[PDB]
């Protein structure tokens, strides 16, 4: 099976800057016939994937001519000289030249924006909740840039590592930045049975990490 | 115009078996192959074979999975994959082909959820914070939508008009149900004088609720 390796699997970019893709081939992609079955695709969330280039350099009909496609061998380049907002999805290369036919993991390209830092609340469980006898503690962190970020809790002083459920959403669209939401998950008695709950996140844009708390009493 | 359309949205249990179409028009069907690739959540492509009237190739890795045929007289194909588990949990394409002219037209794709779950209808809580909130000039509430299948549901805050502000997550599966959560920020001069609330609509339970946040 021929291993295709695209670098960087993520890449930040600002409109009207200029993206390299890297692809690269675990073995050679010449087909038989002497032509280069190589492509890229583009893909934007929730839509089926899109041809742009086709052996190696060849764009296809309706594709911008800010789209470029370069390399032999084994080691392949995909180049936009200037980004636009509909540019952006996930971009994979694929080789058409050995059975089974491959794709790369995809190289996800993202607006860059300005740092921002999480706005962190956190919600106790409801009564209503609590009367069916489960307690879930919610978190939110959001809107803040970029998107790594470390959220832990402790319970009583203490980390607690299972019954959390971590969900992110995309880049929002207006403003360029992510959110998250942590959920810990327990049992009524559980819950009962300890009195502060803290949420912590660790995030570039503060050199303390950002913490909400709780006290089952309040 | 070439069209490739796919059957629509697929739930069955374990061990089961399914078959989805894909149904070719704006071309002679018989000059173009179809390839099925399938593509896991967060993951890449990967080809499951190609379907053409005299050749008809499987990926070694599917080819106990999954049965390719074709109906020429009606130019549609069908992909037939069995003893299913969610580990095939996937969104399923099928697109046209030559070595020549590559994957040029694709169909719409087609969602696989293998699962034993039953329908169940969400439970709604309210997010209200506790107090540390009161003092601030913005104020952030929520919705916690859990234990529900299948998915979708759609959530909304007094039922459409507030729409900035507003964080819908993901929902994640344990044990075989989903969790969805939904922040809404308000202004502090708005809440509680003025009223927020969270409309969950389930349709596969033909189930909604509305939920008031009201201060604890």
């Amino acid at each position: 099976d021929i291993l295709m390796t695209q670098t960087p699997l993520s890449l930040p970019v600002s409109l009207g800057d200029q993206a390299s893709i890297s692809c690269r081939s675990s073995q050679s992609i010449v087909h038989s016939n002497g032509n280069t079955y190589l492509e890229w695709y583009l893909q934007k969330p929730g839509q089926s994937p899109t041809l742009l280039i086709y052996k190696v350099s060849n764009r296809f009909s309706g594709v911008p001519d800010r789209f470029s496609g370069s390399g032999s061998g084994t080691d392949f380049t995909l180049k936009i000289s200037r980004v636009e907002a509909e540019d952006l999805g996930v971009y994979y290369c694929f080789q058409g030249s050995h059975i089974p036919l491959t794709f790369g993991a995809g190289t996800k390209l993202e607006v860059k924006r300005s740092d921002a830092a999480p706005t962190v609340s956190i919600f106790p469980p409801s009564s209503e909740q609590l009367t069916s006898g489960g307690a879930s503690v919610v978190c939110f962190l959001n809107n803040f840039y970029p998107k790594d970020i470390n959220v832990k809790w402790k319970i009583d002083g203490s980390e607690r590592q299972n019954g959390v459920l971590n969900s992110w959403t995309d880049q929002d669209s207006k403003d360029s930045t992510y959110s998250m939401s942590s959920t810990l998950t327990l049992t009524k008695d559980e819950y009962e049975r300890h009195n502060s709950y803290t949420c912590e996140a660790t995030h570039k844009t503060s050199t303390s990490p950002i913490v909400k708390s709780f006290n089952r009493n309040e | 115009e070439v069209q490739l359309e796919e059957s629509g949205p697929e739930l069955v249990k374990p061990g089961a078996s399914v078959k989805i179409s894909c149904k070719a028009s704006g071309y002679t069907f018989t000059d173009y192959y179809m390839n099925w690739l399938r593509q896991k959540p967060g993951q890449g492509l990967e080809w499951i074979g190609w379907v053409y009237p005299g050749s008809i190739k499987y990926n070694e890795k599917f080819k106990d999975k999954a049965t390719l045929t074709a109906d020429t007289s009606s130019s549609i194909v069908y992909m037939h994959l069995s003893s299913l588990t969610s580990d095939d949990n996937a969104v399923y394409f099928c697109t046209r082909w030559t070595y020549g002219s590559s994957f040029d037209y694709w169909g719409e794709g087609t969602l696989l959820t293998v699962s034993s779950a039953k329908t169940t209808p969400p439970s709604v809580y309210p997010l209200a914070p506790g107090s540390a909130a009161q003092t601030n000039s913005m104020v952030t509430l929520g919705c916690l939508v859990k234990g529900y299948f299948p998915e979708p549901v759609t959530v909304t805050w007094n039922s459409g008009s507030l729409s900035s502000g507003v964080h819908t997550f993901p929902a994640v599966l344990q044990s075989d149900l989903y969790t969805l959560s939904s922040s809404v920020t308000v202004p502090s001069s708005t809440w509680p004088s003025e009223t927020v609330t969270c409309n969950v609509a389930h349709p596969a339970s033909s189930t909604k609720v509305d939920k008031k946040i009201v201060p604890r």
